[PDB]
Order: structure tokens, then C-alpha cells, then sequence
């Protein structure tokens, strides 16, 4: 299909 | 009918000089009233404008004025006055040029051919060519008019032609601008599908490119396309798709790789192996905004007809630092969302991402 | 010191209104400014007052 990559910023805690 | 806006400068304070207008609000409304018919709470006197700017004007919060397109373009912009400016709702300012092509195809549905729709093709191009301003209204239709000749070729068996690859590519290219992602967002506002649209409209034409047709490579600046014919190489090395993007916003390249072993070409090998990839596509294709998750790396397309594949590898350079937590996701097009379900992350190294995919 | 204010007139908008060189914007303006002029000129500290757009409202 169609692929990419999601990414998150860091939570602390 | 007739909203008019107007300003009164004083050398007073804020405060002040509102007050004193208030209290001779009545006076003028009734001097207007002698030139004017006027509508009934209509006079309206406030010393803050939340909104203002050139293209719409000054307003209170809430409102919401359309006003007309311009030259070449045809249809109407709309905007509301919120606590951010005038954000744009409705934007339907289509070129003249392009809805005038769109409007030839709709007597060419009926008996289209395959030259038929490479000439309406490469009209198309020319015309995005010349006045490159993806505008909201333009967007729209580019989306729905690939489409319309995407359904109609898929319909009718149609081949699209080497020089017809190359003029699709170069549309896309045009409306895949890092200029457009903005007016791009305030398309999906309405339709939450056309970047979508794009997406699978681009897939099924490349789907139709025969293998007589190939190889095929379009690397433009905001899209590349790869396509090759399949031989008894393919049993041997396997699938290789790599791709080397160079944006402003950074000195290092953004790269992109799928890697498809030799071993899932064991079965009879089907006939064109269509890859392509793009960095604009990330952005125009919408994340769930409960999440603070983004697309961080180029979106990868491959394309096997009538052949299923278990074992695909994709490598991809991260855009933007700071971010952890890499999700190996696929576009869906049936939930018009990302999805993870067979994609898995195998390893994250300071630069690029490693994901195996179960399907392609 | 800057204070807007608007009012809706019951007749017909026309897109020369859009445009502030039209005879049609001058008309309106010209009309608008120099009551509101009659009008605010006895205020203490008033300096000018000009119509700067016209919307369908
Ligand atoms: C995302 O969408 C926005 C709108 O939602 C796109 O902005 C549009 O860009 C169009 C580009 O062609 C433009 O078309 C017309 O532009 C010229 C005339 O426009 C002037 O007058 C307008 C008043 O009616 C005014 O709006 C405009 O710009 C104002 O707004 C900007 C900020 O947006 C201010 O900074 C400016 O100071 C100004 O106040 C202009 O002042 C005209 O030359 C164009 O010519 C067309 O036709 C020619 C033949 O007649 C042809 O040769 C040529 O190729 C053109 O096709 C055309 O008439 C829209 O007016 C403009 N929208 C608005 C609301 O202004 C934006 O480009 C898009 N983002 C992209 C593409 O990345
Ligand atoms: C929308 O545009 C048309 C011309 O394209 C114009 O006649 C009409 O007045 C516009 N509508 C508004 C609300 O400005
Ligand atoms: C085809 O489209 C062009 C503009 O794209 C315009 O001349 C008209 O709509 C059509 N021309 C014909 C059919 O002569
Ligand atoms: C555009 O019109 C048709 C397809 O739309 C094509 O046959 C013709 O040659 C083209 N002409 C021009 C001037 O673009
Ligand atoms: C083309 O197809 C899409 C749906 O696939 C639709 O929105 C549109 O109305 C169709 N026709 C035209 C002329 O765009
Ligand atoms: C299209 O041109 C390419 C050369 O760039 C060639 O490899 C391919 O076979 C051509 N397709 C045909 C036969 O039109
Ligand atoms: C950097 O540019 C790319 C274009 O390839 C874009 O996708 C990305 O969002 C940009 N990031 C920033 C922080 O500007
Ligand atoms: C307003 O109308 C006049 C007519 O003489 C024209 O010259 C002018 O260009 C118009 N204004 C704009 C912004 O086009």
C-alpha cells in the first residue's frame, strides 16, 4: 500500500 | 445587504472616545438614516478588531464574510473572524482554464478513448504548468478530475502511455508543493478524503503503465516514481526502491528504502513493480488530532498487480528530531486513517527507522 | 486611537463596492463619511473618521 512512520514527543513522568 | 465598515480616529483614549461615540450613536444613526435605508440594531460601535487584515477587512468575533474570487478564477472565498484572524472555511476559487477542461470531459465520459484521455491528460498539464497556484479550489478539482479519468481508464481497460505517466507525475508534482499544505489543510476541512483521493488516484494510474511501457523514472522535486518491468532478475536480487529527498528545512537528505527479498518472489512473478514516494504526502494526509503522534518520514508507496506479498522492508530517515516512539503505519484507505495492523517497527538508529510489513 | 464601527444598509450589494476607486465606493463613502463627520465632529479629541469597507452582509 501506502507506508510511513508516526513519531511522538517525549512525555516525562 | 450592505454591511459597511468604517473607523473613527481620535486623539482621546480608548475608552473615552467609545464612550462619547455611544452617546451620539443616535445622531448619526439618524443623520444616515436621511441618505440610507438602514436595518433595524444594524449600528453596531466597537474599539477592538479582533480581525484585520488586507484580503477581507476588519470584523468582531464570529463574523463571517465571502467575497468573490478573482481574475481567472471563478467561484467565492469565505472566512470567519476568530480569536487566530479570518480563517478561511469555503474556498471554491477554481481556474477559469481548468473548469473549462473539466467541463469538456464530461461530453468525453461517454466515448473516451485511449488517445482521447492522454491529449485531456497532457491539456491538463500544460494548464498546471503555466499558472502553478494550488489554490483550495484548484486542488479540489485537480483530486476530482484525476479521478474521473483514473475511474474511466480503470472502466475502460485504458494503457496509459509513457508520456502520460510523465504528465500525471508532473500534476502531482505541482500540487505536492511545500506551498500547498496549508491551503491543502483548508481543503480537508471539507473533504476529508482528497488528499486520499490523490493518493489512490495516482496508485490505480500507475497500475495501468503495461510493461512495454518500462522502465519508467520520474524524480521531480516533490514526488519520485520508479517503474520497472519484472524479468527472472526479480528471482534472484529481489526488490530494491531508493529514494534520496533534499528539502530546505534540512542539510541532511531524507531517505527512503523498501527492500523486497528474493524468496517472496517465489511465485509466478507478476508483470510491473510500480514504487514512488513523496515528503508532502505526510503532511496532507490527516493524523488523528486526539493523538500528539505526526508523520515523520516520507510516505512510501509500492504497487504488484494481482500479487500478494508477506515480507516487505522499509527503511525511513526521520524529518523531524525530538520525537520517540516510532509506529510503523500504513495509509488505509478504506478508514481514511493510518494503521498499523501487519506493520511492525524492527530497529530505530539515530537516523533512520526500520519497519517489516506484512502486506503491500 | 482607533474605534470601528458598522451598520447594514437595505439595498442591493454590487461588487464595485470592492473596489475603492469605483463611483459606486465613492458614492457611499463620500455619503457615510460626511454625516458621521456632521455627527462626531462636536466629540472632544475627534480627528477623522473614513469608511474602509463594504461587505454582503
Ligand atoms: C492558497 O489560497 C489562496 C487564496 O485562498 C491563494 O491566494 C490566491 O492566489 C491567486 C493566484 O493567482 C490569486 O489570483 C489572482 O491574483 C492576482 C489578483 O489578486 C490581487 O487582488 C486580490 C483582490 O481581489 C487580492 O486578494 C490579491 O492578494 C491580496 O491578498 C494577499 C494575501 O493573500 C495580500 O498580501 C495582498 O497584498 C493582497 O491584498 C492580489 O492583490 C492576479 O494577478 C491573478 O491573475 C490570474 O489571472 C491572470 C490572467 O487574468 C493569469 O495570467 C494569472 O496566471 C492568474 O491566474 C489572479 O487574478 C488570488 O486572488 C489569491 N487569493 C486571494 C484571496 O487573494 C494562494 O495563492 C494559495 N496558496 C498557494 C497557491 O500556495
Ligand atoms: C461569488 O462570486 C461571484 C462571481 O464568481 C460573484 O458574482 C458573487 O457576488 C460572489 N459572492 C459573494 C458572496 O461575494
Ligand atoms: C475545451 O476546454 C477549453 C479550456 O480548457 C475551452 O476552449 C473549452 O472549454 C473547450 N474547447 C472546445 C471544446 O472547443
Ligand atoms: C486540448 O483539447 C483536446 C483535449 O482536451 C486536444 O485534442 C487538443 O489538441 C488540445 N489543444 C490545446 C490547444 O491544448
Ligand atoms: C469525479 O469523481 C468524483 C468521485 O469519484 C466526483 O466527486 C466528481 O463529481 C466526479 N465528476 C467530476 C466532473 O468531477
Ligand atoms: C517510455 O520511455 C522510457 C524511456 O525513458 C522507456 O524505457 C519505455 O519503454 C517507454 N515506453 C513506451 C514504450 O512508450
Ligand atoms: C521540513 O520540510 C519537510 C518537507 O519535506 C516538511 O514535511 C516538514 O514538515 C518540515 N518541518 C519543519 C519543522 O519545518
Ligand atoms: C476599479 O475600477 C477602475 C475603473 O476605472 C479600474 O481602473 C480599477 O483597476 C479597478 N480596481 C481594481 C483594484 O481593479
Amino acid at each position: 500500500t501506502s507506508f510511513s512512520i508516526l513519531m511522538s514527543p517525549f512525555v516525562p513522568s | 445587504s450592505i454591511v459597511a465598515g468604517y473607523e473613527v480616529v481620535g486623539s482621546s483614549s480608548a475608552s473615552e472616545l467609545l464612550s462619547a461615540i455611544e452617546h451620539v450613536a443616535e445622531k448619526a444613526k439618524t443623520a444616515l438614516h436621511k441618505l440610507f435605508p438602514l436595518e433595524d440594531g444594524s449600528f453596531r460601535v466597537f474599539g477592538k478588531a479582533q480581525c484585520n487584515d488586507i484580503v477581507f477587512g476588519f470584523g468582531s468575533k464570529d463574523d463571517e464574510y465571502t467575497l468573490p474570487c478573482s481574475s481567472g478564477y471563478r467561484g467565492n472565498i469565505t472566512a470567519k473572524c476568530e480569536s487566530s484572524g479570518w480563517q478561511v472555511i469555503r474556498e471554491t476559487c477554481v481556474l477559469s482554464l481548468l473548469e473549462e477542461l473539466n467541463k469538456n470531459f464530461s461530453m468525453i465520459v461517454g466515448n473516451a478513448t485511449e488517445a482521447a484521455v492522454s491529449s485531456f491528460v497532457q491539456n491538463l498539464s500544460v494548464i498546471i504548468r503555466q499558472n502553478p497556484s494550488t489554490t483550495v479550489g484548484n486542488l479540489a478539482s485537480v483530486v476530482s478530475i484525476l479521478s474521473n479519468i483514473s475511474s474511466l481508464s480503470l472502466a475502460s481497460h485504458f494503457r496509459v502511455s509513457n508520456s502520460t505517466m510523465e504528465d500525471v507525475i508532473s500534476i502531482a508534482d505541482n500540487i505536492l508543493n511545500s506551498a500547498s499544505v496549508t491551503n491543502w489543510t483548508v481543503l480537508l476541512r471539507e473533504e476529508k478524503y482528497a488528499s486520499s483521493r490523490l493518493l489512490e488516484t495516482l496508485e490505480n494510474i500507475s497500475t495501468l503503465v503495461p510493461p512495454t511501457a518500462l522502465p519508467l523514472n520520474f524524480s521531480r522535486k516533490f514526488i519520485d516514481w520508479k517503474g520497472i518491468p519484472v524479468n527472472k532478475s526479480q528471482l534472484k536480487r529481489g526488490y530494491s526502491y531508493q529514494i534520496k529527498m533534499c528539502p530546505q528545512n534540512t542539510s541532511i537528505p531524507i531517505r527512503g528504502r523498501v527492500l523486497i527479498g528474493s524468496d517472496q518472489f517465489q511465485r509466478s512473478l507478476p508483470e510491473t513493480i510500480i514504487s514512488m514516494a513523496s515528503l508532502t504526502l505526510g503532511n496532507i494526509l490527516p493524523v488523528s488530532k486526539n493523538g500528539n503522534a505526526q508523520v515523520n518520514g516520507p510516505v512510501i508507496s509500492t504497487v504488484i498487480q494481482n500479487y500478494s506479498i508477506n515480507e516487505v522492508f522499509l527503511f525511513f530517515s526521520k524529518i523531524e528530531s525530538n520525537l520517540s516512539q516510532p509506529h510503523c503505519v500504513f495509509w488505509d484507505f478504506s478508514h481514511l486513517q493510518w494503521n498499523d495492523a501487519g506493520c511492525h517497527l524492527v530497529n530505530e538508529t539515530q537516523d533512520i527507522v526500520t519497519c517489516q510489513c506484512t502486506h503491500l | 486611537t482607533k474605534i470601528w464601527g458598522t451598520f447594514k444598509i437595505n439595498e442591493r450589494f454590487t461588487n464595485d463596492l470592492l473596489n475603492s476607486s469605483s463611483a459606486i465606493y465613492s458614492k457611499y463613502a463620500n455619503g457615510i463619511e460626511i454625516q458621521l463627520k456632521k455627527a462626531y465632529e462636536r466629540i472632544q479629541g475627534f480627528e477623522s473618521v473614513q469608511v474602509t469597507q463594504f461587505r454582503n452582509g
